[PDB]
Parts: C-alpha cells; structure tokens; sequence
C-alpha cells in the first residue's frame, strides 16, 4: 500500500492511493528514490495532505522542491502527522520543519519518541486564568505596558525598527532570569539573520537552555506555513511534562499568513479582501489558541508583526489584533531618532496596567508618565513656530521633564555589543518604577538630557554626567 | 435509505453519495460523531457542511441522517450552565437533561402578533438609562472600536437584572477561551448565573459553528418568549459572524458582492435580529430584546457591515475610542447615540430629568471644544461650563458594579436641578458614594415614593431631605 | 500701540480661523475623491475575481 | 393540468422536471402542498415562480416561502397562470401577503372573487395621454415648490432619521380625508414593527376602509420581497382600469426591490456586473416603473422612497431609478435638527412639472421668487459668517429677515404630530398656499415676530397665534 | 436609403449610453468575460460600426449626406469615464452642456473649454 | 505598412520616415479577439500575451547600419490613466516620449504638452 | 562560479518586474489557477529561489561574496502591490527613488525617509 504520483504543478502534487488506504488530512508522506539511469535525479522529499478529491486521488503540498519528480514515483504513507522529536535532547540544537537537525553537531536517534504537530487545543475545563507580571528587564515594557504570563504578546512595526534586536534582548534577559525553556521559531526568516542569531547565542553562551526551529524564505510556502506549529509542539512537551514556564518566540507571523494565502491559491480556492485566502481567521486562531496558561504552567509567547504601509487595517494585522493580550507599537521615527528599542509610549496598550494586577503605585506612575508625554506631543509645534520663551513656566516644566522621560526610556543593551560594543545591563521592576518616581519628582532636573540615553539606572545617569563632570 | 458514503472532503465542506430520502436542513451524523447540516440537495451529491473537527473523516466513511431538522434542545435545566451552539455542555458539570427541542430556523411572529413597546429595561448604566432608553422588545445596537469597554457594558447589563424576571443569555462568537472563562467566573462571583445561560463557539471551532451560534442563541430565548417571561439576548460580536459566513460561502464557490462580502449578508443579519420583538396580550406578552455588538475600523461607522446593521436596528449607541482612551468611562457620545422606540418606555420620573440632561450634554460637548480659557464671557457662558463639568463627572461609573434605579433617578434629579452647583468640582464624585448609603439610611421615604408612583418624590420635602445629605457630605 | 497689538491678535485670530476653514473644506473634497478611487479599485478587483472564476 | 417532481434544492432555488413535455411558461406559478407520509417528514405549503428553462424538460424556479423540509422527489402541480392576486372591492381595507392571503385575522376573501395576473404586458403607445394634471396633495412645501403630477413617479430622498414614513402617512390621510382618493400601499423591506405601527396609525386617523395594503418584509426570502412590489401595482391597475378612477400607489423602499433582484440573480447563477448587481438592472427596474402611467381612463401616480446605497448617486441602482423619476423631493437632516417639519429643502427639490404654463404664470412667478430668496439666503449667510451682518446694507438685511419668515412658514401642523406632540393639525388647498405666500412676499406682514410662524396652516392662523401670544 | 438616393438627412439618437448598457446586459447573459467597469472591449467596435456610416458623399456617388447627432449621459459630469471617452474618440466634435451654469440660471450654457468641433471653418459660411 | 518601410531602408538605403496613426488599436483589437480565441484575462481584461506581441512588432522598427528609420507614433491612453497595461508596456520602447494631458488643453494651451513628464534620451 | 573560486562578485538585474510578467503570461497560457492581480501563486517562491543564492561564504569555504542589486519599477508611486511587497519582504534593505524629487533638482533622487539598510553601520569604514 504505497501511492503513485500522478500530477506535478510546482509545489502542488497529486497522489493516487489504492482505495481503502487513503490518508487523513494533514497526514505526512515520504518520497525516497535513487535514479535507475544516468538521466534521472535522486530525490528525498516529504509531502503533506491538504484535501481529498473525486476518486482515489489526494491533493498534496510539497516541503522540498519538486524538480526531478517523474510521474509514477512511489510515495510512502507514514499514517500519521508530521512528527517532531521532543525531549531535553533538543536543547541547543537547530532543526528544519520535519525535525532533522540543520546544524552539523549531530543526528537525533530513531529510538526517541516524537509528538505530532497537529493536536486539538486546550479544553474549557482545563484552562485557568492566573495573573502575574512578567519582569522582562526592559525599561519601556516593564514601565508602560507590563507583560503577563500565560498570554500572547505582540510587537507591531514596519521594517527595520528593532523587532529582532528586541527579541534577542528578551531571549538573553529571560535566560539570565530563569532556567525556563525557550523555543525560537524563525518562520520564513532570511537565511542571513539565522547565521547572526545562531552565532550570537553561541558566543554569549545563551544556547544551553533553548531550542531553535528554522524555515527560510527560499523554502516552499507549505514549509514556511508548518514551521510555527513545530515550535508549538516542542513548547507543549516542556509544559506538559516539566510543568514550568516555557516561552515561545515567533520571529514574524506576517510571512506565515502570506504562506497560507499562497497555499490556498495553489489549491485553487477563491481570494477575498486584499487577496488573503478565505480561511484567514480559522488558521491563525488554530495557531494562537494553543498559547495558554493551563494548570501545569504556561506558554507565554512574544510575537512580532510587520505592518505593510503604516495602515493597520490590512487583514493580517487586523485579524491578529483580537487575540493579543498586550501590544506595543514600534515607530521608525523614534528608531531613526536613535532611542531604542523604538516603542511609542502613547500608542502602547496592555490589560495588565490595573491596580488589582500590577499595583497601586505602578498605576499612578504609568498614568502620570503617559499624561506628561501626551502634553508634550501637543506642544512641539507651538515650540517650533512661536518663540520657545512664550511657553508658560508650567508648560516649560512639562517640556523639561518630558525631554528627560523620553530619553530615559532608552536603555543600554547586551545585543548592542555586536552593533556598538557597549556592555548594557538588566533592570528589575522596582528600580524602573522608583527611577521614574525620581524623574517625576524633579530634584535631578539639573542633570543634562544627553546623559539619560542608553542607561540602566539613575545612578548610571549620575555616572555618565560625572564623566562629563556634571 | 438512511445511509450514504462521503466522497469528497474540502476545508470543512463535504459531499456525499446516497442519502436519497434526505431533506434540506436535516441534521446528519458522521461515523466519527461530528454532525453536519445538509445545505444543498443537488441532483446526486448532497452538500454536507461539517460542524466540528473534520480531519478524521475520509472518503468512504459512512454518513447517516438523524431524522430531524436543525434544532437545539431547550428546557428549564440549561440555566446556569455553559453549552456549545449544538446544545452540548462544556462547563464540566455533567450531562444536562432537556425535554424540548426548538428548530433554529423558524418563522418569526407575524405583523399581526406583535405590539408596541412600553416597559423599560433598566440596565444600571447611568448614561444608557438616562439618555438612550431601551425597552422590552427593542432591538438596540452597541457600536465602536476594539478595547472600548463594550463587554463591560454587556456584563453590567446582565448583572443588575435580578428582581426583574429577565432570563438572560450571553452568546460567545469566536471568542478567546480565557475571556469566556473570565466572564463566567465574574458571573459566578456576582451570584448571577442562576438566571442566565452562556453559549460558546471559539476560534478553534470551524466557521460554520460561529455562523450557527447566534441562531441557537435566539432559539433558546424563544421558549421564554412563548411562555411569557421576559428575555434578553447578547451577542459578543456580530462582525465575526459576518466573517464566518463569508468563509463558508467562498468555500462553497459562490461569487462575491460589494466589498467582497456576498450580498446574502443582509438577509442573514436581518433574519437574525427581526425575531426580537414584543408579543401581543393575546399570545402572552412575552419579549425577546436583543443587544448586537459590532466593531468599526478606525471608528468609521460608514463601512458596509455597520450601515447594513444600522438599517435593521431601532437605534444606535456609539462608544468613543477617543474618550475611552482619554479615560471617560464608560464612553458614550450624546450626538450620535439615539433610539427610536425610546421616550415611551422611560419612566415618568426619569422623563423630567432626562430631557434636561440631554440638552446639557449636547450643549456642553461643542462648548468644551472652546472651554479651556477660563475667562471668556460673563457667567452666562460659564454656567454651561459649570453644569457640563459636573454632568460629565456624574455620568462616569466604577468598573463592573451596576447601579439601582430609584437611586439612579434621585442622583440625576440632584444633578439636573442645581443643588450641586455650590459643591466644589474637584470632589463631585465622592458626593455620589456618600449619598447612596446615606439616602438608604435617612432618605427611605423618597425611595418608597418613587417605587410607589413612578414619579419624582413629593417636591416639598425633597429639598429638605437632600439638604440633610448635602450637610452630611463634607 | 495697545489697540494696534490687540487688533493684530484679532486679525491673526480671524485669518487663522478662516485659513483653518479652507483647509477643512479641501480635506473634505480630497477624502471624497480618495474614497471614490479606492472603491473603484476594489470593484475592479472583484470583477477580475469573477472573470477568473467563470473562466476556469 | 399536470404534475411534476423536484430534483434539486439549493436554498430558495428549486429545479423541477416535467416528464410529459407539457412545460410551463416563464413567470408561471407552481404549488407544493404536502402532508407527512412517515414520522420523519415535514408538512409544507409552497408557491414557486418559474424564472428560466434549462433543457431536458427541466425548469428553474425561485420560491416565495422557505424551502426547509423539502425532499427530493416531492411533487408539484401547475396552476397555469401567473401568481394571481385578488382584485375588486373585496380587497379594500385589509392586509395581504405576496400570495394575496390575508395577514389580518379579520377574515378571508371568497372563491368567487376574480383574480388578475401580476405579470402582464405593458400599455401601448396609443393608449397613453399627454395631458398633465397637478395632483393636489395639500402639503405646503411640496405643492408650492415641487408640484406632483398625475402619472408622475415621485421620489423621496434623505437622511436616516428624517421624516419619510411620517410623510407617507400624512399624504395618505390628506388624500383620503378630503380628496377621497382610493390608494394602495406596498411595503418592501421595512421593519415589521412599523408595519403594525402603520396599521394602528391608520386606525387612529380613521383612514382604513378606503386603502389597501400588501407586505413583504425582511424575513421573507428574496423572491417574495421582489414580487410584493408588483402585487401593489396590480391592485392599482384594477382601480384605474375597471373602476376607471384616479389612484395613488406607495412603495416604502424601492432599493430593496433592486437588492432582492441581485440576490436572486446570484442564486439563479448569472454573472455579476458593475458593483455586483445583476446584469438586467435597467430592464427589471423599467418594467415596474413603465406600468405606472396616466392612460386615457385614470392615473396611478406614485410616491417612492429611495435610499442611496453608500451616499453614491453614481452607483448603478440609484442612477437607474433616478432616470425614471419625474419629480424629486429631498428631505434634510440639518433642517430637522430645528423645529422645521417636514424637513424639505426647496433648493434640492425639483420637478419637471413646474412648467410655467401648467402651474400658471402666477404660481410660476411666485414659486421662482421663493426659490431665488432661499438661494440668496444660502449664500448670504456665508457672507454674514465671514464678514458680518453689520457689513451688509439694508436690502440684503431685508432679504435675510424675509428668508427667516419663509423657512418658518414652510413648516406645517398635521395629524401624525397628534401622537408626537398633540397639536391638532391643519389642511391647505393650493390656491390658499399661493395666496398666503404672495402676501408674505410683499412683506407688509413682517411686524409679526419670527417665533409666531413656527408651525401653522394659513396666514390667518398666524394672525390668531401672534396676537394671543403677546 | 435617402442618402444613397441623393437627399440630405439628419439622425438623432436620443441616448447611446443606454445602447451600451443594453449591450453589457446581453453580453453578460451570454458567457463573455468583462473588462473595464464590466464593459467588454467590443463596445468600441459597436459604436464605431454605428457612427462612421454618417458621411458626405462625392459627386461620383451622388452627393448625399447623413449627419448624425448622438447623445451620451454623464454621471456627475465624469467626462473622464470609459464610455464618454470611447465615444469621444469616434465623433468629430463634442458639445458639453453644464448643470452648474444651468441651475445658476444660464438656460442653456455650453462649457467652452470642453466643447470643440474638428470640422470648424469648413462648415461655416464665410461671414461667420 | 512596416514591411514597405523595411524594403526601402534595406534595398534602397535611403533614410525612411514611418508614421503609424494610432498603435493602441492594434493591442485593443487583440483584446477583443483573444477572449474568443480562448485564453484567460489579465490585469484588466487584456489578453495574456500583451508585452511579447507588442514587443515583437516594436522591435522590428529599428535603424540598422544599412539605413535609418525615424518613426513617429501615437498611443491613445485608454482613459486618462497611464497605469493601464497597454500604455505601461509601451513606455519602455520609445526613445523620446511626448505626454499630452487634458487639464492643460482645457486651459487653452496648445499643444497640451506635459513639461514635467516628457522624457527623451 | 567566481564566488566559489573566492573572488568578490556583483550581479545586477535591470528589471525584475518584467521577469514576473513573463511568468504571469507563461502560467496563464498553461491554465494554472491565478491569484491577486493575475500573478500565479508561485511568484514569491520563484523570486526567493533567485535572491537567496546571494551569500558571504566563510573562511572555510573561501571568503567570497555575491552581492545583488535587483530593481523594480512601481506604477505611479504605487506601493502595497503584490510584486513590490514580495520583494520588499525578501531584500535586506530598500532604496526608494522619487520622481517629484528628481524634477526638483536632487540627483540621483534618494528619499532618506523611506530607505533603510538592516546591515548598515557594520559595512562602513570606521571613519565613515
Ligand atoms: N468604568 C470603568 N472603569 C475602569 N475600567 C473600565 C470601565 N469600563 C470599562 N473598563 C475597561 O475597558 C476595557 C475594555 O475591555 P473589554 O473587556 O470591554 O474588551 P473589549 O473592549 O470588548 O475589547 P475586545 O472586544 O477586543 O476584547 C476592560 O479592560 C475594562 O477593564
Ligand atoms: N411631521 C413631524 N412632526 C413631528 N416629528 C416628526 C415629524 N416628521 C418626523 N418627525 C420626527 O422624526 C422621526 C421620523 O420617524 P419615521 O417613522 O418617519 O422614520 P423613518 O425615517 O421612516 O424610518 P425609516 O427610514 O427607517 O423607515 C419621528 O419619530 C419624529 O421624531
Ligand atoms: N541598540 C542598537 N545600537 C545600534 N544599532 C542598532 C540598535 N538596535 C538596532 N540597531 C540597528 O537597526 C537595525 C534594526 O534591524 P532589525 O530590526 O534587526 O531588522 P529585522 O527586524 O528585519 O531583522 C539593526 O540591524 C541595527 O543595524
Ligand atoms: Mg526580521
Ligand atoms: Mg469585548
Ligand atoms: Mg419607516
């Protein structure tokens, strides 16, 4: 009971299994062939099943390029979904979508258990709703949009704003804070960044308690689509057996939505909206709903999103926005201003900025900060085109402190070691919230604004000025 | 015969051979145990939309007919439990036994059977009850951007419905399982799940279940409407129902209409909402008022689904993203929120203070666009400043705690008659908290009067009784 | 000089107010044309989807 | 005659196979009435309209009631004619569905009553008449500044909350009260609540036996919504043919007649066109609006409310309706925010029957001076807004004083406002309308304050109100 | 018939835009794929096959004539739309009649800058 | 027409001048007859083979060493929209291009030449 | 081949959009299900197969390079269209040229506001 290939149309293939032996949907298939003659080409290729057709035939998608496929090749049926090896063995390694290790360190044995990629989501009975503030050590995120365990978190931006630099600073700070497993998925990631990140994590020695999944842009669209679910199935083993908080990072899900749109067009369905497939909310929900806090522990996730043209009504961002618990917006104007990670104080929102979850002082502090920056945002054009001396002395006070606040949300970073070389550091929550209480009190208003860039404490700001001698 | 064989499987659609004596809309049960509605009886191949996970089904799996039209089991047992649209429980409390079944698709009450609407539905939201009245059998639309507090207004409306026999319903369409759990626990904490049912189909469920979830929601309410008890139905979001229907139609190969929705979208929504109206005294005087919710991108209400729905409903309530992020809570805009059936159901005591309040907010909202100077004209302009400032202070509400009606009337009277005008603006809120408890202790005769008369307290002692509180406030 | 400076601030206030009115009117006309252009593009896209769907 | 069987059901659409070759014509009617043979079945009563032939004896139909519970192999009978509405005096003062059965429980019509086909070929070019007569409605604004004419299609357009059903009741009652004009009402796609409100507002006004009513509402399948509009026409055609008298026909919303046609065309399977409408928009619209006429016996003048789909008059449906209409009245929200009622704008409202001879060169010249006065006011208040009142000379000052008198006197007091506000009402013939406005245009009456004119019938009523007020 | 015999003629078509709409409706009742604004490309050939039978024959043929005045309806003055420009390519001029002037009391008005004749001078008398 | 100009510049060797009155109607006539031939629409109803067949014709009109051609062409933009496929494919092939715009012509400026969008090597 | 020997290389593609159009016309004639515009769904994969061969090989592999400079012509300042968004997602930077800048005297016209280089800073000489 092995199938035979009967059409090829690029990524799509058709296989005519003998009836009585048809695979399920989302099942997996192997081609291994060695060429009989000189003209032929040796092939090792896997396919996934995507819908059934009229008689015996099944319509499938290919995870490696179909070049060299004859008609009438034998297809092996695995009888199961794409199976990913799960265990502690995967700590430190880099994998492809099918679970083979890309790095040359070694090969996972056949004897180990492997878990299916596709599994039903958490039920209504099993789910729970704990609330705890996740101390990330990033001065904007901890002050103005506090992250929470158990939940989907979102980073929205254009291109080249800091999304990957920031995701690296997260992975490093969490590896210092806890020996909690991390899984990183580069879904449709440029093969260049994969080299940068693998060597940065090997050279800072952060990789001992992490795993990595990659699918590059030069992969078929189906292989770009299924890479996020491999990362899910790995993080799910660590929660269910080890029972501890296991972060899942996804490098950009915009490529994932587009890979689904291209697969639907190859399957011959009819577009909608700006050409996205019909089943946009379904597929994305299927992914996003597994990220949860059931009774064993957590799988809190931090994801980044490309917003094509600074208009957020495009289907992929708009469909994503409902699922996310807390979202911070990255704007290129601040990144080019050289204050980092570029996150807008006014446009960032979270569920967790309420006194019952975060804390009484934290609520009063954050709302004073945002009111100060909002009053600065409406005062700059008068400052530009009337004389700056015309601003009232109370508004002049709001100006002076808004300058300091805007700079002191910048922070010196371990990931800057590659780009600029400086050491950086980590800030616990208490020191962020107190330092901003120091900023808002105003006794330190004598120290100059230039000092406040790229620092981790108000004592560091005193030191930098001290070098300047202030 | 009864049996047939599946012979295609799409992305949740299927087609089946056999089933020769099937009928359109019949529920069909597959061997796996998921069930499907037979949408199209074409010449040889029955189209069979699958509700639930479809991965297990293969070509040649048997498919069989239940013998019944699409129906949800109903009874008195359901109240206090959480069920999926097909009517099975998800809470974990065990099986539920209901002895009656209602077709989800039915003829609504005809134009002979209906009535005019005249008895109000007290929400406990100050701004809704004061300025945008609702009544049993009204259809009313709450519209606004994401993260604007709409579900807070729904849960405030479903709590504070205790003595009034408003058997209520909440329908969760595509929602996050964590928020459905959070709301169910908030209902359980406030002692409010004795009189309400909760229906859920979540994003992991395929789109046909989302499309069916509102129809089975109203079909539960129809038992109460026939028998004679009042009802309320709330939908978490109708826009996601529109998106689920679009996906279902396009997988069935139908061509799009304007702005890539099918045109059948107006028939779908107009079918669903216009079953919500008050029956006649001959048929039991029941009710089935409904609260659709719909979301607007950027806050533009001129888009296709908003204007389509605004045509069917008898009012709109507009929630401002701009005010809500400024922190005015709950945020309602006086210019753009109005109801057609309102003005009749509202009680006589409220009618006197409601008209003055409506003019007060309408006049202050434009004048606030010019207000920041402090010295502009003489007191004539300022009085509108002073009144508008105290008005906006009094209309804000604490999160998730609903207000009682006779104290709601008495605070609006206190505001709209000018007793607050000397009271300093900074401490205006604290006045309400102290007043509610004091008025219970010292003012009970006024509460009995409103409960007796539907009318404002006897005006002679009304000032004196309010003055004793005003002195007691410090 | 006092009347001159006061009347200058009045003259600038009215000139800036009228200029704001002209800016608002123009924005309205442009928004109407932008909506017409986008709706025309979307209806063309939908016409191509129908022409593909029957052609295949 | 003969009996068929059903062989497809695809929503409202049903396909039927007539074995003998005794096929039905287009627009013919077929009936299914069935009672359950076994406990598994459902009892049903159904009217089908034929809409295409499709070969091999098969016929494609659209149902006038929902198709739930239809089997395959269930039988049909052939009526032999179009859907036949009852016509005579036996349909006065009573409410029907599309099939001609009574919605009211008051009773039903006997089997002796004659029935007319709904679908009948239009009147010939020899049978028309060119003579134009003004319909004298008694509404001051409409009769002065956009005179309606017999045989004329008239359109009401306006904002979502203006007065449209209020005016349709106000015209119905005025015609029945004084002119005695027997008149028919069709509801297409309006709320069922207002269907019962209109029934009780008729009963409260006492205008009940004189009129007849048909309803097809938003719960109806699209085919029934489409054909109810033609039932109302067929009743008015009986009144101006056989009883040979003046008639008036009301349609509540024509756009949903077009929209129901688009939904049926898609179910039928014909390609969309333009902004998704059916191909046959102009012919289906035309065949209705071409039967409304003033033939040699009597007219069917019609008032119709039009909703522009997206504020876009350029859209296909409003443009095609807009080509048939002869007089248009526009109702304006920015007037209705004041006490002005009905909120009719004279500047937007137009009539092709304001021909100088037909109205009368005295009515023509008075009407043009009123329109010129309001147009000048429209520009002159912009000049006052930018420059000032004190920047304008005496005559312009008198024009603004007169324009305030004109706008307030155009408001009127009527019976529907007895429920809303309790004022008794008024009636005005056209000669009184022109007389009174002529005297206001001379301006000797300008001593009465603007407050006096707010809602009034005749200038003599203004005289009574003013002196008493103080 | 008249022009070949030798007499003059004049034709008015009371609206050609309804002819284009009727062709679209027929073409889509057939299974022909739409183009711009759902009009098939055949719309240029239809109108061109209509309008260039109008002529001024020469003495060898018999000197007859057949001037034709077609009409087209613009929607909100959109002379930049498909069917207006389609027909404007075929005809030897245009007259554009303006609503803005007409409802400002100028009954009738012609928009000078939009309306041109390509046979000017030749047609006029010398005094003109 | 082109085959004539080709013979004179090759065999006789004179410089040749070619005029084509409106070359858009070649592509439009292809658009009409292509759908009946039986091949799916493209970006706005055009045939698939727009650029290959239009390029095939335009690449013959060349000044070889044997003898020069200068050729002056006009192209009707289907509406006042240059982003249409048939103008878009043919903007590449032309050494010097003149853009005539309606808005200037209505001001009464003739010939109505777009000063900013006129490009020549 | 030259990069495998170890010498630096540069490849320029003078217009990728014309390659994409040749694919569209070739696929449509082959009767393949179309997508947005009418571009076949394979386009992003086809360009990624082209653009991910560019590399900077390690010292173990020879130290070579293959920098690439693809060009795309946008229609009227169009953006968010299918080919430009595909290529803008693949490439590690983008330069956007503005026509209204060019006709204003800036040459070569380059908008600093919308042009980004993710690699930037590292490549420059220390003085730069
Ligand atoms: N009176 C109030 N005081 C304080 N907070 C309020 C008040 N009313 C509403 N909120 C807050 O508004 C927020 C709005 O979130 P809500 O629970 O309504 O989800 P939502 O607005 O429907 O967004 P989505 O539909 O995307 O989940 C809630 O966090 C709620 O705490
Ligand atoms: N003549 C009038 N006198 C007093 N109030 C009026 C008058 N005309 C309109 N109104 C006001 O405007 C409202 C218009 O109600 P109406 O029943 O006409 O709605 P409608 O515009 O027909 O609704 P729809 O367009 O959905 O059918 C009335 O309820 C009343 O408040
Ligand atoms: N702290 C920093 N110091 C210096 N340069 C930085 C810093 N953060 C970001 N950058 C620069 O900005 C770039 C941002 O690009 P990145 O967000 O990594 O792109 P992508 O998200 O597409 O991978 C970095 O590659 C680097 O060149
Ligand atoms: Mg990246
Ligand atoms: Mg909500
Ligand atoms: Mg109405």
């Amino acid at each position: 009971t092995r199938g035979r290939v009967i059409q090829v149309m690029g990524p799509v293939v058709d296989v005519k299994f003998e009836n009585g032996h048809l695979p399920a949907i989302y099942n997996a298939l192997k081609i291994q062939h060695k060429a009989r003659n000189e003209n032929e080409v040796d092939i090792d290729l896997t396919l996934e099943v995507a819908l059934h057709l009229g008689d015996d035939t099944v319509r499938t998608i290919a995870m490696a390029s179909t070049d060299g496929l004859i008609r009438g090749m034998e297809v092996i049926d695995t009888g199961a979904p794409i199976s990913v090896p799960v265990g502690e063995v995967t700590l430190g390694r880099v994998f492809n979508v099918l679970g083979e290790p890309i790095d040359l360190e070694g090969d996972i044995p056949a004897d180990a258990r492997r878990d299916p990629i596709h599994r039903p989501a958490p039920k209504f009975e099993e789910l729970a709703t704990e609330v705890e503030i996740l101390e990330t050590g990033i001065k904007v995120v901890d002050l103005l949009a506090p992250y929470i365990k158990g939940g989907k978190i979102g980073l929205f931006g254009g291109a080249g704003v800091g999304k990957t630099v920031l995701i690296q600073e997260l992975i490093h700070n969490i590896a210092q804070e806890h020996g909690g497993i991390s899984v990183f998925a580069g879904v449709g990631d440029r093969t260049r960044e994969g080299n940068d990140l693998y060597h940065e994590m090997k050279d800072s020695g952060v990789i001992s308690k992490t795993a990595m999944v990659f699918g590059q842009m030069n992969e078929p669209p189906g292989a770009r689509m299924r890479v996020a679910l491999t990362g899910l199935t790995m993080a799910e083993y660590f929660r269910d057996e080890q029972g501890q908080d296991v972060l899942l990072f996804i490098d950009n899900i915009f490529r994932f939505t587009q890979a689904g749109s291209e697969v639907s067009a190859l399957l011959g369905r009819m577009p909608s909206a700006v050409g996205y497939q019909p089943t946009l909310a379904t597929e994305m929900g299927q992914l996003q709903e597994r990220i949860t806090s059931t009774a064993k522990g957590s799988i809190t996730s931090i994801q980044a999103i490309y917003v094509p043209a600074d208009d957020y009504t495009d289907p992929a961002p708009a469909t994503t926005f409902s699922h996310l618990d807390a979202t911070t917006n990255l704007e290129r104007k601040l990144a080019e201003m050289g204050i980092y990670p570029a996150v807008d104080p006014l446009a960032s929102t979270s569920r967790a900025l309420a006194p019952e979850i975060v804390g009484e002082e934290h609520y009063q502090v954050a709302r004073k900060v945002q009111q100060t920056l909002q009053r600065y945002k409406e005062l700059q054009d008068i400052i530009a085109i009337l004389g700056m001396d015309e601003l009232s002395d109370e508004d002049k006070l709001v100006v002076h402190r808004a300058r300091r606040i805007q700079f002191f949300l910048s922070q010196n970073f371990h990931v800057a070691e590659q780009f600029t070389g400086q050491p950086g550091s980590y800030v616990p929550v208490k020191e962020t919230v107190r330092g901003f209480k120091e900023i808002l009190e105003g006794k330190y208003d004598h120290l100059p604004e230039d000092a406040f860039r790229l620092v981790g404490r108000i004592e560091e700001v005193v030191e930098k000025a001290k070098a300047m001698g202030v | 015969s009864d049996v047939g064989t599946v012979i295609q499987v799409g992305d949740g659609i299927a087609r089946a051979h056999g089933l020769d004596n099937v009928m359109s809309g019949e529920l069909v049960e597959f061997a796996n145990g998921v069930m499907g509605m037979a949408l199209n009886l074409e010449e040889n191949n029955v189209g069979i939309v699958i509700l639930g996970p479809y991965t297990g089904i293969k070509e040649g799996d048997e498919v069989r007919r239940t013998g019944r039209i699409m129906e949800v089991p109903v009874g008195e047992a359901l109240i206090g439990r959480v069920v999926n649209p097909l009517g099975q429980p998800v809470d974990g409390l065990g099986p539920v036994e209901t002895t009656e079944t209602r077709p989800i698709e039915s003829r609504a009450p005809g134009v002979m059977d209906r009535r005019s609407v005249h008895e109000p539905l007290q929400t406990g939201i100050k701004a809704i009850d004061a300025l945008v009245p609702i009544g049993r059998g009204q259809r009313e639309l709450i519209i606004g951007d994401r993260q604007t507090g709409k579900t807070s207004v729904a849960i405030d409306t479903i709590i504070n419905q205790k003595d009034q026999n408003m058997i209520s319903i909440y329908v969760a369409i595509g929602q996050k399982e964590s928020t459905v759990r959070t709301v169910v626990e908030t209902l359980r904490k406030h002692g409010a799940l004795d009189y309400t049912i909760v229906v859920t189909a979540s994003a992991s469920q395929p789109a046909p279940l989302l499309f069916l979830a509102p129809y089975a929601g109203v079909a539960m309410g129809e038992y109460f409407m026939y028998k004679g008890k009042h009802v309320l139905v709330v939908y978490d979001d109708l826009s996601k129902q529109a998106a689920a229907y679009r996906e279902l139609s396009l997988l069935l190969r139908r061509p799009p209409g304007r702005e890539a929705y099918p045109g059948d979208i107006f028939y779908l929504h107009s079918r669903l909402l216009e079953r919500a109206a008050k029956l006649s005294d001959a048929k039991g005087g029941g009710s089935l008022t409904a609260l659709p919710f719909v979301e607007t991108q950027a806050g533009d209400i001129s888009a296709y689904i908003p204007t389509n729905v605004i045509s069917i409903t008898d009012g709109q309530i507009f929630l401002q993203s701009d005010l809500f992020f400024s922190g005015v809570r709950p945020a309602i805009n006086a210019g753009l929120s109005v109801s057609r059936v309102g003005g009749a159901a509202q009680i006589k005591a409220m009618k006197k203070v409601a008209g003055t309040l409506r003019l007060d907010l309408a006049a202050y909202r434009e004048l606030e666009a010019f207000a920041q100077f402090g010295s502009d004209l003489d007191k004539a302009t300022q009085a509108k400043l002073a009144r508008g400032a105290r008005t906006v202070e009094v209309l804000k509400q604490d999160l998730h705690q609903p207000i009682p009606v006779e104290k709601q009337v008495l605070i609006i009277y206190a505001l709209t008659r000018g007793f607050l005008d000397d009271i300093p603006v900074e401490d205006v809120r604290r006045f309400e908290k102290e007043f509610y408890l004091f008025l219970d202790q010292n003012g009970q005769h006024l509460l009995e009067h409103i409960r007796t008369t539907k009318d404002l307290p006897n005006e002679d002692d009304l000032n004196k009784a309010i003055e004793a509180f005003k002195k007691t406030f410090v | 000089l006092l009347d001159a400076k006061a009347s200058e601030h009045a003259a600038r206030m009215t000139a800036m107010k009228n200029a704001t009115d002209n800016a608002n009117e123009l924005i309205r006309t442009l928004t109407l044309s932008y909506n017409r252009a986008r709706q025309a593009a979307i209806t063309q896209e939908i016409t191509e989807i129908v022409a593909g769907a029957n052609a295949l």
